[PDB]
């Protein structure tokens, strides 16, 4: 099966090209951090570091930090500065991982190295909709008979639809068996959603997510993860309403 | 009518 590594994403003509031959998955305007479809858009108390402790190995802004504790990222103004292992999501600290065309659900995202439990895999970007926007493109994705669904709930009735613009973690596949997790963190007082590995995935596997799925459609999407807990569907038993699904 | 769509819910691994 073809394979790309995420650099590939940054030259749109050559991906264009892939894209024609089957080599690369179908184009989509990549973006860096969330844009807002409508205009809408804190130090912690570490000691910090001294250099002989980076120089030892010591981390800074680690397991202990109170702004990580709280998932929420520390600024430039951080008392480690540059040292602040606490700022992943802002300095776009990725896991190393590869998109892959995969048997029956699409593209998905591999490891490309062995991922440590709880690591940072990549920002779950997109166009952030009001319930408004949600419901004006449920319509839209539903005349163009669109396979993929990229919308994500972020809070009560915002959602992220990575469908349009985004990043490779628009990619990530669902599980009943996952081995990643989204996390909700703030930074600059903004919420934004990461997937994060829940376990030590060796190299070459697939990353993949629980979903929780909401699903709306009269029909429901059968499910290829082919775990021995497998739901049968993304969704599960019952349809939820368009209102239920967008977080009201 | 919407016969497929839905929305993805971010949750914590517990199970
Ligand atoms: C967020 S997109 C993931 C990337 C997508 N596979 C692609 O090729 O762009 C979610 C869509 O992938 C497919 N999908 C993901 N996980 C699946 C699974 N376990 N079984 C079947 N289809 C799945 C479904 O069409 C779903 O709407
Ligand atoms: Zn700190
Ligand atoms: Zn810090
Ligand atoms: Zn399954």
């Amino acid at each position: 099966g073809p394979s790309c590594v995420m650099d590939d994403f940054r030259d749109p003509q050559r991906w264009k090209e892939c894209a024609k031959q089957g080599k690369m998955p179908c184009y989509f305007d990549l973006i860096e951090e969330n844009v807002y479809l409508t205009e809408r858009k804190m130090q912690c108390e570490c000691t910090p570091l001294s250099k002989d402790e980076r120089a030892q190995g010591e981390i800074a802004c680690g397991e202990d930090c109170l702004n990580r504790l709280l998932m929420i990222e520390c600024s430039s103004r951080c008392p480690n500065g540059d040292y602040c292992s606490n700022r992943r999501f802002q300095r776009k600290q990725h896991a190393d991982v590869e998109v892959i065309l995969t048997e029956k659900k699409g593209w998905g995202l591999r490891a490309a190295k062995d991922l440590p439990s709880n690591t940072f895999v990549l920002e779950y970007c997109g166009e952030v909709l009001d319930h408004k926007e949600f419901k004006a493109r449920v319509k839209e994705y539903a005349r163009n008979k669109n396979i993929h669904y990229y919308f994500m709930a972020l809070k009560n009735d915002e959602i992220i639809d990575a469908t349009q613009k985004g990043n490779c973690s628009r990619f990530m596949n669902h599980s009943c068996e996952p081995n990643c997790e989204t996390q909700k963190w703030t930074v600059n007082g903004q919420l934004r959603v990461g997937f994060f590995t829940t376990k030590l995935v060796p190299s070459g596997s697939e990353l993949m997510f629980d979903y929780q799925f909401q699903r709306y459609g009269k029909e429901a999407q059968k499910c290829f993860c082919g775990s021995a807990n497998c739901r049968g569907y993304l969704g599960g038993e019952n349809r939820v309403s368009i209102r239920a699904a967008g977080g009201k | 009518a919407p016969s497929t769509g839905g929305v993805m819910k971010p949750h914590r691994y517990r199970p």
